């Protein structure tokens, strides 16, 4: 019932800035987080960082705090990701996942995109 | 042998539950909250050998307050005049004073608007702060109000101003309130000094971020509370006892000017500016603040036995979290706090004043919703408010290597009230039970 | 009129029973607040009518003729009566309480069978 | 708790009377939803107070001291008691029922007046 | 049902007491109507349960074992029983009524304490 | 009145008119009337009465 669709992507030139996007569906926009996870081919996953839609707080993995960027726009239930200065070793798939959570702690992921 | 049923009545015993609660107001009222229910005489009785558990992360009434506050605000603001006709194209040359870059809204923008006789338009002008304005595409001389592309804007009724009058709750007939009083309680776990009361003490509906201010103070030394399902907590609350004073001021003198919108409801704005232009600011005693931070650090390490500790300013998001947000007098503030958190540590009385420079913007949003922007009228003259802080809200990054780090947040309005209702847990009494005995009828 | 509410809690069950009468008076004192009072009176009236079946409406302390048995667990209780205090007793026996009401109804009904011929004339 | 509600209806009045406790326990509980519940509560209280007047608060089956008479129609009823079942008896006597309460009022009142001389002392 | 309500007021206390039973039936039932009705039920139950406490719910006239004393003022009252009707009596003794309830509580409670051992078995 | 307020029009199919209204006390409350024909509107009465 709940969906998370993506746009953009495609090929890019080395050393260039790149974008992605998620469009939310009508579950609720203010009651859940969002995470970004990427997967190099034939490799274990890793996490990038999580952006709350409520107020816009980011928080980044220790290995990429100079290059990444997030921000949201609640008016249309949208989330944009900026990645700067792509390196050859970033070629991979990008997902967009929801994350249940209580008032005081986080937990598993459920609805991958 | 031959024990038979005896059925006692009214015996004291309770079970977990959740129920609606009455709200009581002070006698000298505001002029369900305005005049009544009435104010009782509080009482408190201590009990021997009473065993009970608490959980500040599950307790019901925290949720209820969220509905109460928002419902009260809507009930109060609902009839006030809408601003819809005001939302039209603006012309903003605005270069008519020796210094304008600080505000960029000036008198002498101007826009067409309706007036008393309806069917003939009129031209006016007033001030605005650029943080409440955005630029349209192409022509850099056209501007629109920020929230009008998405919502209607409502104006606070000029004769009304809700303000933090304390509110306390009373359980309804059949339920009883338990309090706990151990001074080292973490917010979750058993208590050994249980107690019962007629009603809770006062609580104010204060709103702020990056710290909670004007509230009560702790009893013992500083305390740190958090959830304990997983280290990856959302929001860690730190509760102070040593009150650190703070002041802020808005030096310039604002001049009140107004327009009236046939069918006959007035609209307010900012007009002439009097006095020399300056920026708003605040003051702090570095000794007190750094000593408090030292104590926090030396308590904070208990959950993190051996890593270094370092503070750094918040990052990202709307202004509601990048800065401190609080209101005095009837207008809102936003204050950058980078200088007050750039510190570090490792294992093993009014000198040095500090100052911080703030900004004020008019149009506001209730800190989560969309579609209900509030607009406030400017206050003429100058405003100054004393104030004092009592706690901080800390969230943590990814712990790396031999170092750990915290940063200020707290945009969710739930937590603020979570930090002043950790005490009470409401339960229902079951006045019926059974037991054996041996009495005989003798009829 | 309010004092010592729940005060005797934690004491011995014997003395605890000596203090029951005070708390029997616990009916003191948005736009949804009218529902609270109705709930209180409703649930109070539930019990103050249920006690009209077991022949104890006018007795804050009451016996009736149904023997105890060990199927509801068993204890000596000639000394635990003064030790466990009330809260522990509730959790101890709660698991079987709902069964007990059935016994009371049947005994009261067989009492009333004899009652049927013994109530009023000239 | 709910079972056998109205179950014994239609049987002999004798056995029917042996099943009152089953239906004695029936208290329970747009945006005006609170209206119905209060009606039930007050209806119960009203129909209960009369059994407090006639000295029968704690007796689902009760007698009192007022002789029957044939002005309310008459029947042998020593055998029809087990035949006509209850629903028919209601329409048979309903026409005079409202008169009967008047007799009952004095019945308990004179008893209470007589007992006035002996109610409590040392 | 309504007649003679407040009718006997002003008469001698003796006869006045003979007319009490009628008014015991006084219990019935913009957008504020629902609050008035529930107030009647609350009012009734509050004063009804108190007579349950004092061991007198089964009578409209009652006694209990506590002796009078002159700390509440004193009068002959064997003749004032007729002179002062009832209204005056209220203002004469109201100043001490709230004290009087305390005496009743302990007396009834110790009565029940004595009864504790004499209620039901095989 | 348009310089200060909005104006509402009586619904053409409706016309409120002086229908008599009388009040009934709620359960537990009683009403007293007084009937002395020289009463000034303040002071004691000597022909008290009660009504439904």
């Amino acid at each position: 019932q709940v969906r998370l669709a993506q746009y953009g992507g495609g090929v890019k030139r080395l050393g260039a800035t790149m974008t992605l996007s998620c469009v939310a569906s009508g579950y609720t926009f203010n009651d859940y987080y969002i995470h970004w996870v990427r997967q190099a081919p034939g490799q274990g996953f890793e996490l990038l960082g999580y952006i709350d839609p409520a107020n816009g707080r980011p928080d980044y993995a220790g290995a990429l705090r100079e290059r990444l960027s997030f921000y949201r726009d609640k008016s249309m239930e949208t989330l944009y990701m900026d990645l700067r200065s792509l390196r050859y070793d970033d070629t991979a798939m990008y997902y967009c996942v929801r994350n249940v959570g209580t008032a005081g702690s986080l937990l598993h992921y459920d609805h991958w995109g | 042998e031959n024990l038979w049923v005896t059925v006692y009545y009214g015996v004291p015993v309770w079970k977990e539950a959740k129920t609606t609660l009455f709200c009581a107001s002070d006698a000298k009222a505001y002029e369900t909250h305005a005049c009544v229910p009435t104010d009782p005489n509080p009482q408190e009785m201590v009990l021997k050998n009473v065993t009970e558990n608490f959980n500040m992360w599950k307790n019901d009434m925290v949720d209820q307050m969220h509905e109460d506050v928002i419902s009260l605000w809507d009930q109060s603001l609902k009839p006030c005049v809408k601003l819809t006709p005001l939302c039209v194209t603006l012309n903003c040359t605005n270069a008519t004073a020796s210094n304008s870059s600080i505000i960029e809204g000036m008198k002498n923008c101007s826009f067409n608007i309706t007036t008393e006789l309806r069917d003939k338009r009129e031209k006016k002008n007033a001030l605005f702060y650029k943080l409440d304005i955005v630029q349209l595409d192409g022509n850099s001389s056209q501007y629109r109000l920020i929230n009008c592309n998405t919502s209607v804007i409502t104006q606070a009724c000029p004769k009304v101003s809700f303000d933090p009058i304390p509110i306390h709750y009373c359980a309804p007939a059949g339920y009883a309130i338990l309090k706990c009083n151990n001074k080292t309680f973490t917010g979750t776990g058993p208590c050994n000094n249980v107690s019962t009361v007629q009603c809770t003490h006062g609580i104010k509906p204060v709103v702020s971020t990056q710290l909670l201010l004007n509230g009560s103070l702790a009893e013992g030394e500083i305390i740190i509370r958090s959830e304990n399902i997983t280290k990856n907590v959302k929001t860690i609350i730190v509760h102070l006892n040593e009150s650190v004073k703070i002041e802020c001021t808005r030096p310039n003198n604002k001049t009140r000017t107004s327009i009236r919108i046939g069918p006959g409801q007035w609209f307010y704005a900012t007009g002439q500016v009097i006095g020399d232009i300056r920026e708003a600011y605040c003051n702090i005693n570095e000794s007190k603040w750094n000593e408090t931070l030292q104590r926090v650090s030396k308590k904070l390490k208990e959950y993190f036995p051996h890593k270094n500790i370092t503070f750094q300013p918040s990052s990202g998001g709307d202004l509601e979290i990048t800065t401190h947000s609080f209101n005095c007098g009837g207008e809102f503030f936003y204050c950058n706090t980078s200088s007050l958190f750039n510190r570090t540590y490792m294992a093993n009385n009014s000198t040095r004043t500090i100052t911080i420079h703030c900004r004020i913007k008019q149009i506001i949003n209730m800190w989560q919703e969309v579609g209900r922007a509030m607009y406030a009228p400017p206050i003429a003259g100058n405003i100054t408010c004393i104030s004092n802080i009592t706690g901080l809200l800390l969230t943590r990054d990814y712990g790396k290597n031999n170092t750990e780090t915290f940063r200020p947040g707290g945009g969710n309005m739930k937590d603020n009230w979570r930090s002043e209702l950790y005490k009470y847990k409401v339960v229902k009494i079951e006045p019926l039970g059974v037991a054996p005995t041996r009495c005989k009828r003798r009829v | 009129v309010f004092l010592g509410f729940l005060g005797a809690a934690g004491s011995t069950m014997g003395a605890a029973s000596m203090t029951l009468t005070v708390q029997a008076r616990n009916l003191l004192s948005g736009i949804k607040q009218l529902q609270a009072r109705v709930l209180a009176v409703e649930r109070y009236l539930r019990d103050q009518q249920l006690l009209g079946i077991w022949g104890c409406s006018g007795k804050l302390i009451c016996c009736t003729n149904v023997p105890w048995n060990s199927s509801w667990s068993n204890r000596n209780l000639s000394e635990i009566w003064d030790n466990m205090t009330w809260l522990q007793w509730d959790k101890e026996i709660s698991n079987y309480t709902q069964i007990i009401y059935g016994l009371l109804e049947e005994s009261q009904n067989q009492q009333e069978k004899n009652e049927q011929d013994l109530l009023a004339l000239d």
